[PDB]
């Protein structure tokens, strides 16, 4: 639900609005379905999860 | 016909360039804009076909294209490179452009300056990428280009000392490495001063980014103000028409509002489509500029700044990208006398990579973009033909290195 | 007409001609040096030698065929005006 | 697999390329075109909102963009250079273009 | 009003096309006149001088 507070309609509240049916996780994966404001939805396993998209693998160049 | 001018010094100058990449994503709803939640208006509008489906489809397309533009402009890296904790770049100072942990959203100083410089059926969709993530892309690009040159733009990033990277760039712009290696401190000081000047100028310019925001706000305000026009009817309020008349003649006063509001909405959608096309062209140009000036060195004239392009830095903006083009500008020229080739022992000698210059008595060989005279030998020249066909030949000796050392 | 107005361009035609003449003079005299900063004079033959050096041809070829190159260039320039005396792309907009 | 061709001569060719850069800047008075200076028509047109304002804004934007295009295309030089009175260009003749 | 709106829309589209052409012309000037271009068939047919 876009730009709607979750009290006006398991249940997760994001900047893009209120999201129902997705489980918020602490992981960070690549974006499968773009939700908005840095949030994406994917189907892991059997269920739907909502996370923060990961920009990419971290890398530090051995510079001297 | 026998005079040339060659610079003896140079100045490192950094200039800015601002390109809009995206605009605000907006969506509208007919059933609440034209009708304002009234059943009879929807019943009458149902007779008009499926214009509103087309309008919604167009708005959705132009909203998706904005995220597509942002992704193609900024997401040009695979890894997220990080600057090493120790920063020893041969005297160069990137403190004003590198991310600051204490600053909000981990933005840089110049990024913070740039960011500080600048209902009823209408909704605004937030962008897919937030400001923090765009700033992280910019920081990754900056770290990669600082610590790897252009190698990371073609595959795995390969580390290299920064002084050697700038020596590579100098060689690319036609100046030998010894010129850079013997002037490292001066180049670093000039670069630092030029960087500070950009900060000073910005702290005191972003018209192109302001223009799109102003145009979008003006269009939305005009669309909202169009709701208070009767279009030659009794009033601009649906409820006034409803609860003052029965519906055999009130239905005639309603359709006029319907067609007026539909015309206004179609005009707004067409203007938005044209503006989105122009923004897409600008975003394509910005992506090309990023790929050709940041991930590499461009030989195109006046494409990555004014002068001989060395290397560029990107910076995030509210709805755009700011480039810091570092260019090589020659200065302090003195003009000499010149000959196309030298005749010696009946043979014409041409310079391998430079030109023949004379200060009045002696002849030398120097590179074209920097004054550095050398003694004319057989190692920096090649022989072709005899000295009776080329016009402008002068008489001089060519120093053969082998003869004196052998004897 | 009835409410139609044609605004005059800001840059008058002789001003554009002056820009073009300045560009031609800079190209002929300083080569490409004036495009990056201060104009640096250089004999035209050596600039053309530079330009051949840029396309993978040794500069001695120009210094051995200058007369032929100049004659061919003059003949081509003369042929251009005969070909002109086309502009459909400009006419279409009008 | 063992044959190559190498040129032994060359020709100098000049070709013309033509590109439009600007249009004719036109501005249309919405009220006088629509109504032809009649008060009643203006009064009825006032009921239609601010369409004429948007039309004039678009036309003015186009007119400004034309001058911006011309300035970008041509104003790429800082100083007005002048050719020397002599024409010692190594046998090259630029009389037709100077 | 309908005729005027149609005229304005067509003028806007034509102006966008002309602006694209003018950008191409400016790039061609900067890359063929102020320097030597290595791009194939960008500054004429053959090897640009
Ligand atoms: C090339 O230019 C630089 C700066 O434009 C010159 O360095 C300056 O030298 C003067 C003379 O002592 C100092 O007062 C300035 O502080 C120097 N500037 C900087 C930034 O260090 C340099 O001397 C010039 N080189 C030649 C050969 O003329
Ligand atoms: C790079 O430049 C920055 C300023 O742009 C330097 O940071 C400042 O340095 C001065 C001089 O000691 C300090 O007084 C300030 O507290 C520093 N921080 C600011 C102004 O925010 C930085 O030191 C320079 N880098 C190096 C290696 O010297
Ligand atoms: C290059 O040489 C020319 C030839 O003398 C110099 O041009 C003259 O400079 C003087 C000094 O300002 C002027 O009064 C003359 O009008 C110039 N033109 C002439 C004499 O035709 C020029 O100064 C030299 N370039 C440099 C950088 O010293
Ligand atoms: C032109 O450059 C030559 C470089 O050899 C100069 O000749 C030398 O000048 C120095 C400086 O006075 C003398 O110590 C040497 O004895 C000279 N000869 C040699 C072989 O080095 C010459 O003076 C310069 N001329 C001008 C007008 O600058
Ligand atoms: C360059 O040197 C050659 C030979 O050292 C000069 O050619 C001689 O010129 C004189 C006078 O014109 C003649 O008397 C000789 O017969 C020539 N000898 C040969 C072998 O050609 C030539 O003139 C010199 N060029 C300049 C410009 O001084
Ligand atoms: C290369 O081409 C040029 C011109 O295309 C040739 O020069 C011509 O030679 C013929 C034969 O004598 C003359 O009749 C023409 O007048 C010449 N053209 C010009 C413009 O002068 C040249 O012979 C060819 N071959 C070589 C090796 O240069
Ligand atoms: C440069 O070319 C022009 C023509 O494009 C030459 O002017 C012509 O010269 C011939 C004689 O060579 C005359 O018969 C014509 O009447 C001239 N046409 C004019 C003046 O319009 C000019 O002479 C050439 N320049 C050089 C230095 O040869
Ligand atoms: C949504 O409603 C809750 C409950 O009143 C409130 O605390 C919160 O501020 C509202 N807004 C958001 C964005 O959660
Ligand atoms: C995610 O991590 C936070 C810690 O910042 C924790 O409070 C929260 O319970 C975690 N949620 C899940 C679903 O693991
Ligand atoms: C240069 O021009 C002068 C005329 O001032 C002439 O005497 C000389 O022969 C010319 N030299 C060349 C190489 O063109």
């Amino acid at each position: 639900y876009q730009d709607v507070n979750c009290t006006e309609v398991n249940v997760f509240q994001t900047r893009a609005g209120c999201l129902i049916g997705a489980e918020h996780v602490n992981n960070s994966y690549e974006c499968d379905i773009p939700i908005g404001a840095g949030i994406c939805a994917s189907y892991q396993t059997q269920s739907i999860i909502a996370y923060t998209m990961s920009l990419g693998a971290e890398n530090s160049v051995a510079y001297s | 016909n026998n005079s040339i001018a060659i610079p003896t010094n140079f100045t490192i100058s950094v200039t800015t360039e601002i390109l809009p990449v995206s605009m605000t994503k907006t969506s509208v709803d007919c059933t609440m804009y034209i009708c304002g939640d009234s059943t009879e208006c929807s019943n009458l509008l149902l007779q008009y076909g499926s214009f509103c489906t087309q309008l919604n489809r167009a708005l959705t397309g132009i909203a998706v294209e904005q995220d597509k533009n942002t992704q193609e402009v900024f997401a040009q890296v695979k890894q997220i490179y990080k600057t090493p904790p120790i920063k020893d770049f041969g005297g160069f100072n990137f403190s004003q452009i590198l991310p600051d942990p204490s600053k909000p959203s981990k933005r840089s100083f110049i990024e913070d300056l740039l960011f500080n410089k600048v209902f009823n059926g209408l909704t605004v969709l937030p962008p897919l990428l937030t400001d923090e993530m765009i700033a992280q892309y910019t920081s990754a690009l900056l770290a990669g280009t600082i610590t790897s040159g252009w190698t990371f733009g073609a595959g795995a990033a390969l580390q290299i000392p920064f002084a050697m990277q700038m020596a590579y760039r100098f060689n690319g712009i036609g100046v030998t490495q010894n010129v850079l290696y013997e002037n490292q401190k001066l180049i670093a000081n000039q670069f630092n001063s030029a960087i500070g000047k950009i900060q000073d100028s910005l702290s005191s310019a972003l018209g192109k980014l302001q223009d799109v925001v102003n145009q979008n706000a003006q269009a939305l305000n005009t669309l909202v103000k169009q709701l208070s026009s009767n279009f030659g009817a009794i009033s601009s309020v649906l409820n006034d028409i409803l609860s003052r008349l029965d519906p055999p003649e009130a239905e005639v006063q309603i359709d006029r509002l319907i067609t007026g509001r539909l015309q206004s909405l179609q005009t707004y959608v067409t203007q938005q489509l044209i503006r989105a096309a122009e923004i897409r062209a600008s975003a394509n140009l910005a992506a090309t500029k990023m790929s050709e000036c940041v991930l590499g060195q461009s030989k195109r004239v006046d494409f990555c700044g004014k002068g001989y392009h060395l290397m560029s830095f990107p910076q995030s903006a509210p709805h755009g990208v700011v480039f810091l083009h570092v260019t090589y500008v020659p200065a302090q020229e003195k003009n000499f006398t010149t000959a196309p080739a030298i005749c010696h022992d009946g043979k014409a000698h041409f310079p391998r990579e430079g030109v023949f210059v004379s200060n009045g008595t002696h002849w030398f060989v120097t590179q074209r973009n920097f004054y550095e005279p050398q003694i004319i030998t057989t190692d920096n020249t090649f022989v072709s033909g005899n000295c009776d066909v080329v016009i402008g030949i002068v008489n001089n000796t060519v120093y053969d290195p082998l003869q004196p050392e052998l004897d």
